[PDB]
This record gives structure tokens, C-alpha cells and sequence, in this order.
């Protein structure tokens, strides 16, 4: 913090030691996708 | 007051890549502290630098 | 404790000393502040 | 001795010593006043867990305690400087009263609105600190203990409880505390006698000028104090001097019955209203 | 069966010392893990050794 005090009869300030903390927030993203088992089977066995 | 402008931009992610020692710290007391060995240098050096 | 440090970091396989048996020792708190797992512990890998 | 290094002797935590690290300047009483003490004695909690546990025995006990000021809390060493009479010391607030700069503070046993964990119930032992109240809440909370002990003299069994609940929610500055379900105890009774004796002698010394002063004032004046107190000659002044003075012996004593020890007198209060420079043990 | 003989003994006390690497563990969370630098080599080494 800065400081300024002044005059006579005017109030003053003591030490304000500031240690602030800011946090995180989780938001995991997720998409699905579908693959047909016949489409995989063409990779699997690969017929005549 | 608008231009279509070629602007520099990062093509890559950054890397918060833990020290292996920092992983030792996180298994020790669950508090990753950024630049741990650099803070150790500041202990063997001036504290508030 | 923060037992995960003992769970992952290398051990002090050392000359040890037990009174009766270690399960009875920790079930009489001959040892102070133990921890005990019959199972293949999965909690050392979630952090 | 003045500086009191304290053994913790219990199994404390990091969350313990972090609290006292911000509490440096708190008021801890010690009974023995060594340089080296243990936390069995250090702290006030070890007597507020008694089995009788009324305000009558806790208040009269801790006036034999010796207050200290929390210093140098790192790890397991507690520096407790015993304050000297008349130096300026700052005090961190232990009870939610703002202390209102310029007044005398005292020592209140324990909150006794439940049993507060003064630090943390470590191994079923917490370190509970006294309340340091600004002597108006101290005298008032000691007044009502005898108000409701004089009440239980001439009540049967229920108009005590219908009138204690009228008087137990003490709405003070920042605090609405609770009288501790007033137990009739003999330390009150030995001193409730001398109060009733002190009320008797003021009736004797009231020499018909000090008596009739309000009852002559209501004929002439219309004041807020004068109207609420409606519901509620001789050429011997030299004798009236001695009767008023002997009356002043009683009221400086009957106040001293319900007043407490004068203690930390406020030098300054921070705008945080937490740390308070104070003189005069 | 009692024999009175000169016994080899230490003439000084031990040293337990806070490393540069170990001092950051203090100002993180006040609790000190001994050999905190030694386990740092262990994580860039195998799982437990």
C-alpha cells in the first residue's frame, strides 16, 4: 500500500500489509464420437 | 477507426513444466511452488529480491 | 501425516524393531500415528 | 520473572502455530510466573473446564492469575513478556468488543456462551484466552449476577426465570452475550450481604436533603432522568459534610464489589480496531 | 560378569541441517522433510529406489 499522513489533529495510518490470493476454476471439456463396429471390422478382418 | 491488420500471435502453448524437485515438493506437502530452486537461490541470497 | 510422501518416495528399509507383531503393535498403538492397508492401495496414485 | 518461555508439551499442528503467529500480542494468564513454563499452566482453559463451572468461582479464581503478552511465536517457543505496571503495550482483541479508545479494560473469565475453542482442542486441550472488556461490560455482567441473586431471595421458583431471561441478553457494544444461568453461590452471598449492608447505611446517612432532592426537583423541572425516576431547614452543613463523606465510603465500596480490577488503559486504537496500545496494568 | 573398561563414545553431537532446497519447504508449510533434495534425484530416477 502507499502511505500519506498530514497535519496536526489529522489522523494517521499504520501498516497495511496486503497479501491477496486468486484462485483457479476447473472446467474439463469432453466430446464423444461414434465409430461403427462394421467400419472397424473392415479394418479388422479385410475379407476376400 | 478499423484496420484489417496482420497481428503477431503465439502459435504454440506455454509450458508450466514442473521441476522433478517440484514434484518432490508436491508429494511432500501438496504445495507446488513456482520456481522452487530459484527461491532456494533467494534464500542463499537476499530474501526479498 | 502427509503419507503420500512415504507412499511414493524411497523407503528407509532399515534395522527395525517390533514387540509382538506389527499388526498388534499398531492395534495397541505401540507405534504412534500409524497407517494400515490390507489392499493394493489405490489412493497413492490420486493426488 | 518477566520473560516467560513456554513449553507447548502437547502435539500441536501447523494450523495451530499459524493462528498464534497472527495473534502475537494476545493476553495469556500464567499462575506460576517462571521463566520456563508448560502449557498445562499457560493458558486459562485449564480451569474453565471445572465441574461446578459457574461465573462465581471462575471470576474469583483468575484474579490470582498473572497476565502475559504473546510474543515471538515461531514453532514451539512462546515468549510471554510479563508486562510491568505502567508501560505501553499493544493488545490484540480476543473478544468482539471494539474497546472504544480512552477507557479502562479488565479481565473477563471466559465467553461462557458455550465452550469456545480458544485455539484448537489439541489432544482434547484448547488454549482459551480471557475476554478483555472495557470495564462497563465487566461491571454490568457482575451487577446482573447479584441482581438476579437478590431476585432469587424473594421469588418462589419461576419469576426468577421469567426475569433472568429479561436481563440476560446483555446488548453491549458489538456484543450480545449471555449470563451463565445464574447459580447461587456463596462468594456472591458473602458479598451480597455487604451490599445489602451498604444499602442500609446509605439510608442511615441520607440526611433529608440528599433524600428529597429528586422529590423537590420534580416540582420545578421536567427532565428525562427526572421523569423515569418518579416511578423508580437545617443549618448544619459541617455535619452534612461528614455524612456525605461516609456515604462516599460506601458507594466507593459497593461499586468496588461489582467492579473489577482496573487493567490495560487504552493509549490508541488502530483503525483495524484489533491491536490496541494500552498502558497501566 | 561386570567388566570395567573404556568405551568408545562420540565426543560431539550430531548435525541435522536445513538445506537451501530444504528451507523452501519451511516457508511453504513449516514442516521439514529430511533428504528433500535426495528424493529430488529419485523422481528423475525410477519409481522407488
Amino acid at each position: 500500500v502507499p502511505r500519506v499522513a498530514t497535519g496536526a489533529g489529522i489522523p494517521t495510518s499504520r501498516q497495511t500489509t496486503v497479501m491477496v490470493s486468486k484462485y483457479s476454476e476447473k472446467s474439463p471439456i469432453t466430446i464423444p464420437f461414434e465409430i461403427s463396429a462394421a467400419c472397424l471390422t473392415h479394418l479388422k478382418e479385410t475379407f476376400e | 477507426s478499423i484496420r484489417r491488420t496482420g497481428v503477431k500471435t503465439p502459435a504454440s502453448y506455454g509450458k508450466f513444466v514442473l521441476s522433478k524437485e517440484n514434484a518432490v515438493t508436491a508429494i511432500a506437502h501438496h504445495a507446488i511452488m513456482a520456481d522452487f530452486s530459484q527461491h532456494a537461490d533467494r534464500i542463499q541470497q537476499s530474501s526479498q529480491k | 501425516e502427509n503419507w503420500t510422501a512415504t507412499e511414493l518416495l524411497p523407503k528407509l528399509d532399515v534395522p527395525i524393531d517390533l514387540l509382538t507383531h506389527i499388526k498388534l503393535s499398531v492395534g495397541e498403538e505401540m507405534f504412534n500415528n500409524f497407517r494400515l492397508y490390507y489392499g493394493d492401495d489405490p489412493e497413492r496414485y490420486n493426488l | 520473572e518477566t520473560t516467560v518461555l513456554v513449553t507447548f508439551e502437547q502435539r500441536l499442528t501447523t494450523g495451530d502455530v499459524g493462528k498464534l503467529s497472527r495473534l502475537i500480542g494476545a493476553v495469556i494468564p500464567i499462575p506460576y510466573r517462571h521463566h520456563l513454563l508448560g502449557s498445562s499452566q499457560v493458558g486459562l482453559d485449564a480451569v474453565v473446564k471445572d465441574k461446578t463451572r459457574d461465573y462465581s468461582r471462575m471470576r474469583a479464581r483468575m484474579r490470582e492469575m498473572t497476565l502475559t503478552i504473546m510474543r515471538r511465536v515461531e514453532g514451539n517457543q512462546m515468549i510471554l513478556g510479563v508486562p510491568t505496571h505502567g508501560q505501553c503495550y499493544t493488545i490484540r482483541n480476543t473478544g468482539p468488543v471494539s474497546w472504544e479508545k480512552g477507557d479502562v479494560l479488565t479481565t473477563l473469565p471466559p465467553v461462557f456462551s458455550g465452550e469456545v475453542t480458544g485455539l484448537v482442542s489439541v489432544s482434547d486441550w484448547d488454549l482459551v484466552l480471557p475476554w478483555i472488556v472495557p470495564m462497563a461490560l465487566a461491571t454490568e455482567i457482575n451487577q446482573r449476577m447479584m441482581m438476579l441473586a437478590l431476585l432469587s431471595l424473594d421469588r418462589s421458583h419461576e419469576e426468577v426465570r421469567a426475569a433472568t431471561a429479561q436481563l440476560r441478553v446483555v446488548r453491549y457494544r458489538d456484543a450480545t452475550l449471555t449470563l451463565p444461568e445464574i447459580t447461587i453461590d456463596d462468594t456472591v452471598l458473602i458479598d451480597m450481604r455487604n451490599v445489602c449492608i451498604s444499602l442500609s447505611m446509605i439510608a442511615n446517612l441520607s440526611s433529608e436533603v440528599t433524600l428529597a432532592y429528586v422529590r423537590k426537583l420534580a416540582l420545578e423541572d421536567s427532565n428525562m432522568l427526572l421523569m423515569k425516576c418518579q416511578e423508580i431547614y437545617n443549618i448544619t452543613p459541617t455535619e452534612e459534610l461528614n455524612k456525605l463523606t461516609a456515604l462516599f465510603v460506601m458507594i466507593r465500596q459497593i461499586t468496588d464489589v461489582i467492579s473489577e480490577q482496573p487493567a490495560f488503559l487504552v493509549c490508541d486504537v488502530s483503525p483495524d480496531d484489533k491491536s490496541a496500545l494500552c498502558i497501566y496494568k
